[PDB]
């Protein structure tokens, strides 16, 4: 399971858990957690921009992952690692920024 | 944004 070695998957924590984990750092920095929702495979990327903490859910529909229509991904790592590499602007203006600094369970 | 930040569809 690519997902459950993934450093910066953190799974079950509290938005509150990582509120700690993302105080004071850079812009870039980011983890990804299950969502709030029950079970619908769904995940949510934490990324700080800005001072602050941005909340972007990853859908999972048919069997593909994804910010938004269409879902393209075959995995949340393929999603993540797309990103790490390419701006998240073209879906918000405000998000000006790659996933640059992965918050490491290992470190 | 309000909660979840708005992300644009691409199709």
């Amino acid at each position: 399971m690519s997902l459950q070695n993934a450093e910066w998957y953190w799974g079950d924590i509290s938005r509150e858990e990582v509120n700690e984990k993302l105080r004071d750092t850079a812009d870039g920095t980011f983890l990804v957690r299950d969502a709030s929702t029950k079970m619908h495979g769904d995940y949510t990327l934490t990324l700080r921009k800005g001072g602050n903490n941005k909340l972007i859910k990853i859908f999972h529909r048919d069997g593909k992952y994804g910010f938004s229509d269409p879902l393209t991904f075959s995995s949340v790592v393929e999603l993540i690692n797309h990103y790490r590499n390419e701006s998240l602007a073209q879906y918000n203006p405000k998000l000006d920024v790659k996933l640059l600094y992965p918050v490491s369970k290992y470190q | 944004s309000i909660d979840y930040v708005p992300m644009l569809d691409m199709k």
